[PDB]
RNA sequence: ACCUCGGAGCAGAACCCAACCUCCGAGCAGUACAUGCUAAGACUUCACCAGUCAAAGCGAACACUCAAUUGAUCCAAUAACUUGACCAACGGAACAAGUUACCCUAGGGAUAACAGCGCAAUCCUAUUCUAGAGUCCAUAUCAACAAUAGGGUUUACGACCUCGAUGUUGGAUCAGGACAUCCCGAUGGUGCAGCCGCUAUUAAAGGUUCGUUUGUUCAACGAUUAAAGUCCUACGUGAUCUGAGUUCAGACCGGAGUAAUCCAGGUCGGUUUCUAUCUACUUUCAAAUUCCUCCCUGUACGAAAGGACAAGAGAAAUAAGGCCUACUUCACAAAGCGCCUUCCCCCGUAAAUGAUAUCAUCUCAACUUAGUAUACCCACCCCACCCAAGAACAGGGUU
RNA sequence: UCUCUUACUUUUAACCAGUGAAAUUGACCUGCCCGUGAAGAGGCGGGCAUAACACAGCAAGACGAGAAGACCCUAUGGAGCU
RNA sequence: CCGAGCCUGGUGAUAGCUGGUUGUCCAAGAUAGAAUCUUAGUUCAACUUUAAAUUUGCCCACAGAACCCUCUAAAUCCCCUUGUAAAUUUAACUGUUAGUCCAAAGAGGAACAGCUCUUUGGACACUAGGAAAAAACCUUGUAGAGAGAGUAAAAAAUUUAACACCCAUAGUAGGCCUAAAAGCAGCCACCAAUUAAGAAAGCGUUCAAGCUCAACACAAAAAAUCCCAAACAUAUA
RNA sequence: GAAAUUGAAACCUGGCGCAAUAGAUAUAGUACCGCAAGGGAAAGAUGAAAAAUUAUAACCAAGCAUAAUAUAGCAAGGACUAACCCCUAUACCUUCUGCAUAAUGAAUUAACUAGAAAUAACUUUGCAAGGAGAGCCAAAGCUAAGACCCCCGAAACCAGACGA
């Protein structure tokens, strides 16, 4: 036949041998690598936007003394801001954070002993003049969101403390 | 079942053959044999010029003995002796 | 068998080949008296002796075509040194 | 078309590993060559058969000694594939005249000058 | 068409190197008129024959250009020198064409047709690709440019086997086998309401009609059937048969040729041998398939028109295996047109529990569920007769 | 003739007795499957089967036997005819 | 056995065709071609044989062998050394040349054929071992006996597809063009409220509706008599 | 394919001829075949005595008989205690590149059946510038010997006869 076919020709018994003989045979190390202890990852650059939100959350603390910290159901979105238009009428915020970045700012912080709080979805109400009984009732509208705690004046108060204060 | 067409080990669709374990290692085994014959002969113990001229007389004189045979063919020697020898067939006791 | 391992010995990869158990002669008569040698044996000393006469020759025509080679440059460096010392400069150089 | 081969100059250069490995020494190449050939002349080209015969290797593994010297390995590049080449060692040095009637070539390429066929007493 | 000679490619670098090869040519002309006479040494178209170069010398001046441009011997012509053939079949016979199936002889599987075999251009089939048809919508179906593999059923190609007795085609007989399934069975999808359909997986146990013209294979249409499958097997089977078409001698029509004679056409007729030596085989001891009608049911479904599952019954047919009470051919009997009997699942998938992958998930995860054999045969007087037993032998009975 | 064959007689047939050929024949102690091979295997490779043995049938094989078959081609082989 | 009777004679007609070609043993011994009314033949050469003469033969170091031409090829020719022992000429004739397959380069066919045609090399018609059986592949040749030994080539591999969780309100049906085509008939621009969301990447609507995502959070196989050695993952090469 | 020219010996009674498939076909041109011309065989075997048959004893081809056969296979070889069982082994000739080939030929036994020529060269003798028993050759030749060249088969052609 040809020296070219469309065809795989059949190759001489010799130089079958030859390339068999001839084959690649990667390195083999002694010890595989995936078991040894891996060296320390690179150091990995903080991103803008996390330096960015300390900045914020930092402000949240400092700039307005009443906060409120509640779990932020899966509630529906006509729903969610309705209630967010209420708490806007009474001045009143309402934050999200990520845990993740909330959770190393109150790591090291006087706000140190909220930090079990924040497991989950949470967002927090903030307001520069604590309207804790204006806020309760808006609450009470729905009996599944839950409220946590807060910490009013730098004194952490659990959801019975914020009924008596509002009283 | 199994029939390949044509003969076994020739043609367009041939039967394949396969290189066992043994059959590359008599491969490498020569390989080795002749890898180490590459360095013997990277060697040499003179040059050139140095060889040259070494072994003139020797084959000179080599040739001069296959002159001296080749012309010296010639019929053997005659002798009256064996002509005479063949009347021993007849010979008898008394 | 064992051909690979005897040949790391030192020895003859074929046990028939060189040793006690092929050189030696097989036989001796009762009384002590040896016994003349095989044909064999006989064999391998002719071809040995020829092996190694062939090795001194070689080996001799090698270092005489060698002292060869070295005395004809030794010449052709003298040849050089002859033909300076005739006659002076003169003129410009003087 | 199947012609003779043209072996490259680079490939009869021994590398300093290779001298660590064979035990040989450029700077005192051997003398002697010991070509003993493992292969059949029969399927190999005629040049190459009458090279066998011209070095007289006629009958396979039957040891013959050569000279190192270009020509001769002119031949034995050619049929480097078909023999093999071991160098001739002289522990006691070149036969005499009175060793000619007891010298052996030994397996290891080394020629004895006293073949005694007698266990070492030490 | 071609046959001799030369150049270029194959043949890349000393030479050489082939076709059915790939391309172009040559069968001359012109200038000389020492394009005279001689002679060392060489080349050489793979032989020979021919062909090519050539110093010096003599004699004169002061080895012509061109790749090819050519034809031997004999013979004829000629005083002589010289000349003579698209001898082009160009190494050339001095001069000779067709036809033969009326043919003969010597051979050839070096060599054709049929066949076998090789090969897969063609043919055929499934996937890949997702463009495009399918109102919308690639993927119910269908499909372009292509890609990737398989098959050896057609048309071709090869000339390897057979030229010292197979003519081929078709039919009859009996068929064995493949599954790429025409029908019966099981199961997904559907542009699946139900009937019909389409498509895909699984399945070769069983079945696959009778006729008119035609040598028919095939095909046309005639009536049917659950269906009237695709193939292979020396395009099965011709020491089993047929000889209709083609094939030998006759003849005719049409055509070609001066004729002899010929014909891929039409028409008529035309010898088909064989006593079984060998292998193989000569009761697979016995499980059957299908349609129709009925019932469910005029039920589910549907708006109606229409119209089913599964299970059960009856009847009929074939197939297999028997029998003679009738009927019939016939008569101590055989036989069918007559009578009797006929018994298993089928594994494609549809679902639970439940990890890898703390949900879920039918599990080339452990696991669970649905469909995932029996019968027949079995001992050990014989001369002879008889026999529903039988070629012989054997077998049964003989009270 | 056929759907669809069947019965009977005669010849043949088979057995007993007598007489007694022919083509044929390399040697055979002469199996099946698959593969291989000068391309179609009783003889080769791998499996399977297998005491010996006659008689009667059968015609798938022994590219069965019988006339160097027919059929194309070859020969500086023939002949007839124009 | 009449496309030309039979018999005898010429006649042992001739046949480039078919078949056959008789004792033993040993030795050497294969593939360029040209011409041919020639390709079934013959002649010459090549090759082969014997005898004889003679001296170089083979292998091969540099050097050396074209330009128009970069397939800028593999490699030859020439060729002292050297390894070796043949070579040439003379004499006498026979015989072979209808070759195969493998590797490689290149042609024709279809980048088919156990296809055809050249070139280089090997094998075969020469033995043996191994590829299952085996002319052409591999190993290996010079010949006997042995109930010794060491080795050469020499035993096919391979089993392939899980996979996001949760969430989504809004400047608005962004304008143009369109019966209206709104993120999704097309198009110009592609900013922007909000912790965080495409002037929309796909589906579904005559157009809208509805939906997901992006965002915040958490790699196949099937033909015809009947599959085809039996098998075995684990005791040191 | 000559001639002129040259000129020869010459004793029948033999055989390095055959021995029943030989030598004439021959026991005979008979038997037999064909209308005719014509073709054309086959075979016999004792002994001095058959007027000794009490005879011419043994062994010898294929073919049989004596004495059918036991898994398996080119029929054999290596072997073995042992025939087989085990192992190994693709009949012969011829024609082709290549045949176990399912290509040719052969049932078998016996007999018969196929390489004839000396120009050159070579080898070995004789003699030698000569050789040879007229002729012929000769620049070492010449004379002599030895040693190389098959069998069967057509369809046809011609002549003379024989046949309606
Ligand atoms: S075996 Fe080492 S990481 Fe698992
Ligand atoms: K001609
Ligand atoms: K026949
Ligand atoms: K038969
Ligand atoms: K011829
Ligand atoms: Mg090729
Ligand atoms: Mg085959
Ligand atoms: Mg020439
Ligand atoms: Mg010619
Ligand atoms: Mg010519
Ligand atoms: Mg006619
Ligand atoms: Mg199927
Ligand atoms: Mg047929
Ligand atoms: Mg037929
Ligand atoms: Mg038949
Ligand atoms: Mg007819
Ligand atoms: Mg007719
Ligand atoms: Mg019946
Ligand atoms: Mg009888
Ligand atoms: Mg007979
Ligand atoms: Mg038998
Ligand atoms: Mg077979
Ligand atoms: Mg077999
Ligand atoms: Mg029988
Ligand atoms: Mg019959
Ligand atoms: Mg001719
Ligand atoms: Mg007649
Ligand atoms: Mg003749
Ligand atoms: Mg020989
Ligand atoms: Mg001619
Ligand atoms: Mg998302
Ligand atoms: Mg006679
Ligand atoms: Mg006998
Ligand atoms: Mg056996
Ligand atoms: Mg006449
Ligand atoms: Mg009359």
């Amino acid at each position: 036949s040809k020296a070219v076919t469309r065809h795989r020709r059949v190759m001489h018994f010799q130089r079958q041998k030859l390339m068999a003989v001839t084959e690649y045979i990667p390195p083999k190390p002694a010890i595989h690598p995936s078991c040894l202890p891996s060296p320390p990852s690179p150091p990995q650059e903080e991103i803008g936007l996390i330096r960015l939100l300390r900045r914020e959350i930092a402000a949240v603390f400092q700039d307005n003394r009443m906060i409120a910290v509640c779990q932020n159901v899966a509630l529906s979105a006509e729903d969610k801001l309705l209630m967010r238009h209420q708490l806007r009428k009474h001045k009143i915020l309402m934050k999200v954070f990520p845990n993740q970045v909330l959770k190393p700012f109150l790591e090291d912080s006087k706000y140190q002993n909220l930090l079990p709080l924040f497991v989950g979805h949470n967002m927090l109400l903030v307001s520069e003049e604590p309207k804790v009984k204006e806020m309760v009732r808006i609450l009470r509208t729905v009996p599944f969101l839950p409220l946590l705690g807060g910490c009013i004046d730098d004194t952490i108060l659990s959801r019975q403390g914020f009924i008596n204060y509002s009283k | 079942r199994g029939r390949i067409p044509g003969r076994q080990w020739i043609g367009k669709h041939r039967r394949p053959r396969f290189v066992s374990l043994r059959a590359k290692q008599n491969m490498i085994r020569r390989l080795e044999i002749e890898a180490e014959n590459h360095y013997w002969l990277s060697m040499p113990y003179m040059t050139r010029e140095q060889e040259r001229g070494h072994a003139a007389v020797r084959r000179r004189e080599a040739f001069e003995a296959i002159k001296a045979a080749a012309t010296s063919k010639f019929p053997p020697h005659r002798f009256i002796a064996d002509q005479l020898d063949h009347l021993n067939v007849t010979k008898k006791w008394s | 068998a064992g051909g690979q391992w005897r040949l790391q010995q030192g020895l003859a990869a074929n046990p028939s080949g060189y040793g006690p158990l092929t050189e030696l002669p097989d036989w001796s008569y009762a009384d002590g008296r040896p016994a003349p040698p095989m044909k064999g044996q006989l064999r391998r000393k002719a071809e040995r002796e020829t092996f190694a006469r062939r090795v001194v020759l070689l080996s001799q025509e090698m270092d005489a075509g060698l002292q060869a080679w070295q005395l004809r440059q030794q010449k052709l460096q003298e040849e050089q040194r002859k033909q300076e010392n005739a006659l002076k400069p003169k003129g410009a150089s003087l | 078309k199947f012609t003779r081969s043209r072996i490259p100059e680079k490939v009869f250069q021994a590398s300093p590993e290779d001298h660590e490995k064979y035990g040989g020494d450029p700077q005192n190449p051997h003398k002697l060559h010991i070509v003993t050939r493992i292969k059949s002349t029969r399927r190999r080209p005629y040049w190459e058969k009458d090279i066998i015969k011209m070095l007289g290797l006629e009958k396979a593994h039957t040891p013959q000694v050569h000279k190192n010297i270009p020509s001769v390995n002119a031949k034995l590049k050619v049929v480097k594939h078909l023999i093999r080449i071991k160098p001739l060692k002289l522990p006691q040095g070149l036969p005499a005249e009175e060793n000619m009637s007891n010298t052996c070539l030994k397996s290891t390429g080394e020629l004895v000058v006293q073949w005694h066929l007698k266990p070492v007493e030490q």
